[PDB]
Formats: C-alpha cells, structure tokens, sequence
C-alpha cells in the first residue's frame, strides 16, 4: 500500500 | 540532455521447438529518455497486436520494457525486433537466433 | 529470506500533446502487483498479481486516489523544475520517483528509500538515516530547503518504518505460494563453432525466480570475467527470468572450462561443463 503524503519539489 | 542507448535482446520464453507454440520477447533496457518504438517482425513484416509491459526502471534510473507475442517457430520463418530511439540514427534490427 | 516492496513512478511531459503521462507500478521482490497509467481510458490502480485481488474496494479506491494525486503533483513538479534549471517550455522532460522498503527474514526494516531523478539524473534522495537528504545540485538544494522546513523526512520515515513494512508482511503472507517460493535455474551448456580454431561455449540459466543470480566461467579454475559475455538478466514472461554467459574457447580446450551457477533456489552452487 502506497505513501499518501503529498510532496512537491 | 543525457541519453543512454537501449540494450536489446530478442529471445523466446521456452527453448524453441519447431512447430510448438511459444512466446517471442524483445526486452529493451538501459535507455533514456523513455520514448522508444519497438516492433516484432516475421519475415520482415510487422506482427500485429504485440503487447508490452508498463514502463519501469532500474536502480540506475534507466528504463526497461518487454514487448511480446505468441509465436510458433519453424525452420524457415525469420523473426526479429526493430527498435527506434533518439540515440539511434536508423532503426536497429536484431534478429532472433534460437541459440541466444 | 529477505524481501522488498518498491513503487516506481515516471511522468513524461509532452508539450503541445496534452498533459504529462504518468505511469506507476508496484513490486514485491521481482513480482509486479499493481499498475496505474493516466492514459488509460478510465485510470484506476489495477491488480497484476493474484494475491492482491482479495483487497477490497476501499483499498482500490484509496490507492487510485493516491495515484491520481501524485500524477497532479508531478505535473506541478515538472513546471517547477523548468524554473530551477532555467529551461524553456518546448521540450519533453522526465520525473522519476522510487520509494519502498527492504526487510529481513524476520520482517524487520533493513533499509528504506525515497528518491527522485530529473531527466535521468539523480535529483534528491532520502539518506539511509531516513532523516537527512542528498541533493545532487543547487536546484535540488532548493527542494531540500523546502523539505527540511516542512519536515518531510519525518513523514517518510513514519511510512517506511511502519506502513511499508506492515504492508509487505501482509503481502508476503497472502502471496506465500509464490512470493515465498524460489524456482531454481534450469541449466545447460551449448557449443557453437565459430571457425576451425574456436567455438563459443554458452552457459544457460532458465526458468528461475527471483532474478538475482550469478553465472561465471572459469578456465583451469580462474575466473574469465574480462573474456565473458554476460547478458542482462531478462524476463521470460511467465514470472521467471533467464540469463546466459558465453566464452570463446580455442579448439580442444572445452574441458578446461567450467560454468558456475549461484541462485537462492539452489542448495549448493552448481558446476557444469560442456557434455558432447
Ligand atoms: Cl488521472
């Protein structure tokens, strides 16, 4: 099951 | 922009036996960018309805794909993989050799 | 033995041809189990292994939402990266991300990963500490500053040590028929005359799973590394992998050459010779 935390560069 | 030319292997799922159904694979790997065109050929003509894996990549970030179709090898039929990529000045044709 | 779970993501821009295409796949060890493609007619995360099919509708809905949201943040990221590298809007660019975990036979975390590449080059990676970053260049240092400010590493560590490990344990149980079975290589040696003076010996490994294998040739007991053609391990399409290693052998020397095979499905490494 995937990571849910949105991350932007 | 960096570019890495594909490695190309064309081979069968099982050791070839003339007249016995099998799968013909073309595995392209080690390449960047990811845009690539791959045909499978029978007696020099494109095989229709070839399927392929979803784009994925290796530890070093280079991409790989598998193109594949069912085939029944014979003594006389010739099979090949034809690949086009930005690193290639002309399409690369790799012939299927049952001993590789 | 030890196991891994990895998710791979690629977004590729295509100016003038709509929005970037997003493709992500998930693996346990060398087994693909989920995929998502934004160019599908109705994009959803879809099963690719039998043992994930039992997950219920809430799993597929949640996973699909995560994938769609990552497709969107990747499109924002591609726009940001054009700024960071002073690039024009005209060209195609690539953004890759991999994350996941490795565990030992007891299920405990051995190592976590979370790393990105832009245009095929390392961009920023979470270090093995799961607490600090390696930035490749001054553009990635801008990202590192933002991620330090927002305590991104702490959120990744929590996932990688917790959920990642727990999902992998669940999958390894549900998939115990296949994920916990090694298929050993089927091995043989072939001989291919080149001229009157030499012939190739090719040592084959077929039908094996997982992909990791070692195939080497020795002559009089000495490794022939520089003189061995070793092809990349390649998928058969039936879950298994193939590999061969070849040497050019002068006439009459065949019995001095031995092929050595190591694989987790073999209780002891194998030694083979050409058998005329
Ligand atoms: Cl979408």
């Amino acid at each position: 099951g995937r990571l849910n935390a949105p991350i932007k560069v | 922009m960096i570019q890495r030319t594909p490695k190309i292997q064309v081979y069968s799922r099982h050791p070839a036996e003339n007249g016995k159904s099998n799968f013909l694979n073309c595995y392209v790997s080690g390449f960047h960018p990811s845009d690539i065109e791959v045909d499978l050929l029978k007696n020099g003509e494109r095989i229709e309805k070839v399927e392929h894996s979803d784009l994925s990549f290796s530890k070093d970030w280079s991409f790989y794909l598998l193109y594949y179709t069912e085939f029944t090898p014979t003594e006389k039929d010739e099979y090949a993989c034809r690949v086009n990529h930005v690193t290639l000045s002309q399409p690369k044709i790799v012939k299927w050799d049952r001993d590789m | 033995g030890s196991h891994s779970m990895r998710y791979f993501h690629t977004s590729v821009s295509r100016p003038g041809r709509g929005e970037p295409r997003f493709i992500t796949v998930g693996y346990v060890d060398d087994t693909l189990f989920v995929r998502f493609d934004s160019d599908a007619a109705s994009p959803r995360e879809e099963p690719r292994a039998p043992w994930i099919e039992q997950e219920g509708p809430e799993y597929w809905d949640r996973e699909t939402q995560i994938c769609k949201a990552k497709a969107q943040t990747d499109r924002e990221d591609l726009r940001t990266l054009l700024r960071y590298y002073n690039q024009s809007e005209a060209g195609s660019h690539t953004l890759q991300n991999m994350y996941g975990c490795d565990v030992g036979p007891d299920g405990r975390l051995l190592r976590g990963y979370h790393q990105d590449a832009y245009d095929g080059k390392d961009y920023i990676a979470l270090n093995e500490d799961l607490s600090s970053w390696t930035a490749a260049d001054t553009a990635a240092q801008i990202t590192q500053r933002k991620w330090e400010a927002a305590r991104v590493a702490e959120q990744l560590r929590a996932y990688l040590e917790g959920e990642c490990v727990e999902w992998l344990r669940r999958y390894l149980e549900n998939g115990k028929e296949t994920l916990q079975r090694a298929d050993p290589p089927k091995t043989h040696v072939t001989h291919h005359p080149i001229s009157d003076h030499e012939a190739t010996l090719r040592c084959w490994a077929l039908g094996f799973y997982p992909a990791e294998i070692t195939l080497t040739w020795q002559r009089d007991g000495e490794d022939q590394t520089q003189d061995t053609e070793l092809v990349e391990t390649r998928p058969a399409g039936d879950r298994t992998f193939q590999k061969w290693a070849a040497v050019v052998v002068p006439s009459g020397e065949e019995q001095r050459y031995t092929c050595h095979v190591q694989h987790e499905g073999l209780p002891k490494p194998l030694t083979l010779r050409w058998e005329p």
